[PDB]
RNA sequence: AAAAAAAAA
RNA sequence: AGCUCUCUUUGCCUUUUGGCUUAGAUCAAGUGUAGUA
């Protein structure tokens, strides 16, 4: 939770934002939706990429 | 299942759990010629959690037919009849206010003798029914007879050739008008009729079915015999060459003839490119099978509305004009 | 969808862009892809 | 519909902006506030609404203080402090209570 | 959208046209230590200097010739309401000069608006506001009077309507170039830019009563003050909840 | 253009007779009727020039060429009365409407204004507002619904809110008394109740029968205006409340083997089970000596059909409305 | 105490 | 051991990239349905 808001903490809702930021975006947005998912991704991208 | 939402008033075709008959009947019909096997792909306890039936039909369904029909049948006391089960007592609220909207019903829940009948007696929607009947007191009525014959079919008249892509749309726009879908319909009965000489194949290159078409001819004959012990006499001219009118004002009697009869099912488009209804709160979408799909319009009418699992769909989308719809149902439109 | 595997269409159209386009546009060059950004073509290469 | 500045400096006022019409059915009056005076009214500075840090540290020390003396004196009694007791000790505090 | 450059600029000054119309009557000040006065066309509005968005904004607000329709439509209501009471203030006849058609705009000169015919010789009083009165009647008799009605578009070092009114009744009659049809009439002044009104002059008996209620009528509900305050309203965006 | 967007137009679709066949698709001449999102559009003007004419509308020019004047310049009119000939016992007087004052613009933009809303005693598409209203308490209560009157043509007809439609129900109370079957049970003519209406809930996903799913998280926690920073120059929020940081927080006052994965049904379905059995019942007796009594168009009927559903009535026995009395 | 900056049979 | 024509190889380059700077700057995107006939 805590780091998701640091991350939109970096955007105002409204804004020109280019392509990146919307993926970051839409990234945080499906971090909300399905977290398990989102953590098991993070623990494996720590231990192994 | 379908189902029709009474409050918003809309279609939705959603995907229901299945009823322990349906299940049951799916059991049964997995073994029939050798000893089978079902794979229900359900929990045991889930299986002891569904519904023993499935929902009555008649509280999740258009009520304003029916009652219609038992009003034509004579049976005016429509809330002292012996229904095997109670439909909702607003649902049917809705639709007798859809029965007075189109006239039919007077003030006082009789059904009307010279208009009320003629929408009655016949096997068509009513609203399309009701724009029917007002067609001979303000003018061309063939036209939105041969719209009546080809609305009044399920299976669509475009076959689904996934081959073409820009080839199904030209032959489409080889047809299509910008004055909406049933223009379009009307073009492509009339390039059938008047010189296709009831060819087959002929439709076969234009990407069109024929035997529900030619079923819907059948329909134009039968509407055409029903409108004859109306005692109205029925004006065919299309065989005549008296193209002396012009064509952009019978086209816009065309569709005024529609928005006196579809008056009910108004919207605008708003510029993200998407419908929405009188009160501005339901979100609807061009269903992507009419012209109207890729086309700029301000105030349309739809045949019917339909919720899908995710988007709702608007059919047979025809412009309009907003005074055509604040003349022809003043008492349902006011301005601000 | 602005992502997925390169397919071997992206590929050569990839290299056709960069003997065009050269090492330094990788926008123009992601502009000839629907599926790819200027970084992914970029990383690709 | 003013720009709505912050201001940080001294800047005074003079009195012909204190004065305003109004329009009766008998008259129009057009009133001079200010006449008594001979002062301009000053545009209020902003260092006048920010409490200074020393004083704000040594009333944070002291609610603190008095934090735990309820907390201490709350837990031998109820359960969960109210917002009735803490009003006084509301916006007090560097980590605010 | 796909917007150009000078588009783009447009819609980045659109905030600062609002803010330069609302504090109008603070920016376009008289006391200015410099500033070639120049007047806006086909309107009575005095610019010093050179603002571009403040013009920009009050061209939009008075497109059409709008400050001319608001000097017709109240001169003709004026003419009506006078044409309602003939018989009570001994009015022979009533009459609407249409002489000049532009001159509603201009402040050097002004010519009379409305005739009045008297069928009795009308006992004048002294020259008096609208609101004054101690009315002192002379003994020198008239048959005739005429009304000029005029539009102000003040600001906020000056904006006093009755001193307005006294300053262009004495100055448009002290000067012979200008003609008026009887030596006694009545001034009435119009402050726009602050829905101010005056009059001044001589007054036959039973005339103040109408004048004011008239004026109050007219300042409720003229069509063309409310197109005028329609059109700041929209200019502003500042809506009434 | 001209010859070839007319000889292409007619080249590729002489069969719409009826109304106007859509433009070619060239690469010369444009689809202008055809939808172009909202990030694709051009602003143009009336003439097609990428220009803005107004001062709150984005132009650096205003009026008729930055003049508040016009091509046709104004006349004013001549109004003339007496006690002879008065204006307003003429017989054409033209009254001063607030409209010829107006431009084109401000008609425009009046009638823009002027929304079309349905009418209240009718319910329109979708109208989704009693949802607030109704969960409100007393207001609620107090507050009723707007009488749409094909309601009250329906208590005309005889129908109560509260219960539903069907034939009349011959049951006796509930008194309230617990469930005391020692009344009398005279049992008054009623009602039946309104069934509930079934909502169902939208199913956007292939998930399966009886999963909750991953539960999803939630995001943590969260005179009147000003003239604006200008759409372009918003970029996102840079104007907040000027005077203190943050979003405001809410406040707590206090502090066979089968196949793999699949699993055997320990029960059989009842009716898999029926379908063998011989049901619950038995068949009737049917003893000899009964024998059978009988030894072994539509649309012209249509065309006859006079009969009004008065008399159909009448000779079906259907009890009938009460009209108009 | 104007210009950029509001288009070539 | 010549002169013409043909072919190959060698030469030739013959339509053979005409400045600058913060690579001059920036660059997400309409809708795609369809228990039953």
């Amino acid at each position: 939770i805590l780091a998701l808001e640091r991350l939109r903490e970096a955007y105002s809702t409204k804004g020109r934002l280019n392509q990146s930021q919307r993926e970051e975006l839409a990234l945080i947005e499906q971090a909300y939706d399905s977290p398990g998912t989102t953590l098991e991704r993070i623990k494996r991208f720590l231990l192994t990429q | 299942l379908r189902a029709y939402n009474p409050k918003t008033g809309i279609e939705s075709l959603t995907a229901t759990p299945v009823s322990k008959a349906s299940a049951a009947q799916r059991a049964g019909r997995a073994g029939r010629t050798k000893p089978g096997k079902c794979f229900r792909l359900y929990t045991e306890e889930a299986y002891q959690s569904l519904p023993d039936a499935t929902v009555p039909e008649i509280q999740r369904s258009n009520l304003a037919p029916i009652i219609l029909q038992l009003k034509a049948l004579g049976i005016d006391n429509v809330l002292r009849f012996d229904y095997f089960t109670p439909p909702p007592a607003e649902q049917m609220t809705r639709a007798l206010e859809l029965l007075y909207s189109l006239g039919a019903l007077d003030d006082y829940a009789k059904l009307t003798r010279p208009l009320g009948l003629r929408m009655a007696e016949l096997a068509v929607e009513p609203m399309m029914a009701k724009t029917l009947l007002s067609a001979q007191s303000f003018g061309c009525l063939s036209e939105i007879l041969t719209i009546a014959a080809m609305t009044s079919l399920d299976g669509t008249l475009w076959i689904q050739h996934e081959g073409d892509k820009k080839k199904t749309e030209s032959v489409k726009r080889k047809f299509a008008a910008e004055e909406g879908d049933h223009l379009t319909l009307l073009n492509v009965y009339q390039a059938f009729v008047t010189k296709g000489r009831k060819e087959a194949h002929w439709c076969h290159e234009n990407m069109l079915n024929y035997k529900a078409m030619i079923r819907a001819v059948s329909i134009r004959a039968q509407l055409k015999r029903f409108l004859e012990r109306f005692g109205i006499d029925v004006e065919e001219s299309l065989s005549s060459p008296s193209v002396s009118q012009q064509p952009a004002n019978k086209a816009e009697k065309i569709q005024r003839c529609l928005t006196i009869g579809y008056f009910a099912h108004a919207a605008k488009m708003q510029p993200d490119g998407t419908f929405r209804n009188v009160s501005g709160t339901t979100v609807l979408h061009a269903h992507p099978s009419s012209i109207m799909f890729n086309r700029k319009a301000d105030w349309v009418i739809f045949h019917e509305v339909l919720e899908t699992k995710d988007k709702t769909f608007i059919r047979d989308i025809t412009r309009i004009k907003k005074e055509w719809l604040l003349e022809y149902a003043p008492d349902f439109y006011k301005t601000t | 969808v602005k992502g997925g595997v390169w397919t071997n269409i992206e590929d050569e159209i990839l290299k056709a862009a960069v003997s065009k386009y050269g090492l330094n546009q990788w926008a123009r060059v992601s502009s000839l892809l629907a599926r790819k950004t200027p970084k992914q073509c970029k990383a690709r290469w | 519909g003013g720009l709505g500045m912050l201001s940080g400096s001294h800047i005074l006022i003079p009195a012909s902006d204190k004065r305003w019409c109004k329009q009766t059915d008998v008259g129009i009056t057009h009133f001079r506030a200010g006449m008594s005076h001979d002062e301009e009214t000053l545009i209020p500075n902003i260092a006048r609404y920010i409490i200074p840090w020393e004083a704000e540290f040594i009333d944070s020390q002291r609610v603190w203080t008095e934090y735990s003396q309820k907390r201490l004196e709350a837990q031998q009694q109820n359960r969960r402090l109210t917002l009735e007791d803490l009003e006084d000790s509301w916006d007090r505090g560097l980590p605010r209570i | 959208k796909k917007l150009t450059n000078a588009q783009r600029s447009g819609l980045n000054q659109i905030p600062n046209r609002r803010f330069t119309l609302w504090w109008s009557p603070t920016i376009n000040r008289a006391n200015v230590y410099v500033g070639f006065q120049v007047q806006l066309d086909l309107t009575g509005i005095f610019l010093h200097g050179k603002i571009p968005t403040l013009k920009i904004s009050l061209i939009q607000i008075f497109r059409a010739h709008l400050w001319q329709k608001i000097h017709e439509s109240v001169v003709m209501d004026l003419c009506q309401v006078f044409d309602q009471e003939l018989e009570a203030l001994s009015i022979e006849s009533v009459q609407k000069e249409t002489i000049h058609p532009r001159k509603s705009y201009k402040m050097n000169s002004s010519c009379a608006d409305i005739q009045l015919f008297a069928s009795h010789k009308w006992n004048v009083t002294r020259p008096s506001l609208l609101f004054d009165t101690k009315d002192v009647i002379e003994a020198t008799t008239t048959n005739k009077f005429w009304i000029d009605v005029q539009l102000r578009y003040g600001d906020y070092d000056s904006h006093d309507i009755e001193r307005y009114v006294r300053a262009k009744y004495l100055d448009y009659t002290t000067d012979s170039m200008s003609l008026y049809p009887s030596p006694t009439g009545l001034m009435i002044g119009i402050d726009l830019a602050y829905n101010l009104y005056s009059a001044y002059g001589q007054y036959f008996p039973g005339l103040k009563t109408l004048i004011q209620q008239a004026m109050a009528k007219i300042m409720k509900a003229n069509p063309a003050l409310y197109v005028l305050r329609e059109r700041i309203r929209k200019g502003l965006q500042l809506y009434a909840s | 253009r001209a010859a070839y967007e007319a000889d292409l137009t007619a080249q590729q679709s002489p069969y719409v007779f009826f109304g106007t066949p859509l433009p070619p698709l060239d690469p010369d001449v444009r689809d202008d009727g055809s939808y172009v999102p909202i990030w694709k559009q051009e602003a143009r003007d009336e003439r097609g020039r990428k220009r803005f004419h107004g001062a709150f509308t984005g132009g650096w020019s205003a009026g008729y060429f930055n003049t508040v004047g016009s091509k046709e310049g104004w006349t004013p009119s001549s109004f003339v009365s007496s006690r002879t000939k008065r204006w307003k016992d003429d017989p054409n007087k033209v009254e001063q409407r607030p409209e010829d004052f107006m431009d084109e613009e401000d008609l425009a933009d009046l009638e823009e204004s002027r929304k079309l809303q349905t009418r209240e005693a009718f319910s329109g598409l979708g109208s989704t507002a009693d949802d607030a209203v109704r969960a409100s308490g007393l207001m609620g209560l107090f507050r009723v619904e707007g009488e749409t009157m094909g309601v009250k043509l329906l208590k005309k007809m005889g129908w109560k809110e509260g219960q539903g439609i069907g034939p009349k129900v011959r049951r006796k109370a509930r008194l309230g008394l617990g469930s005391d079957a020692n009344i009398t049970e005279e049992t008054h003519l009623f009602a039946p109740d309104n069934v509930p209406m079934i909502s169902f809930v939208r199913k956007t996903d292939h998930k399966g029968l009886g999963y909750a799913g991953e539960t999803g998280l939630t995001p943590l926690s969260k005179p009147r205006g000003s003239i604006g920073v200008g759409i372009l120059n918003d970029t996102g929020s840079d104007d907040e409340d000027p005077y203190e940081l943050g979003p405001k927080i809410s406040y707590n006052r206090v502090i066979r083997l089968p196949l793999d994965g699949f699993v055997f049904g320990k029960e059989p379905d009842p009716l898999i089970s029926e379908i063998i059995a011989e049901g619950k019942y038995p068949p009737p007796r049917i003893p000899p000596g009964w024998v059978s009594s009988k030894k072994p168009s539509t649309a012209e009927a249509a065309k006859s059909s006079t009969l009004d559903p008065r008399a159909r009535a009448a000779i079906l026995g259907e009890k009938q409305l009460p009209g108009k009395s």
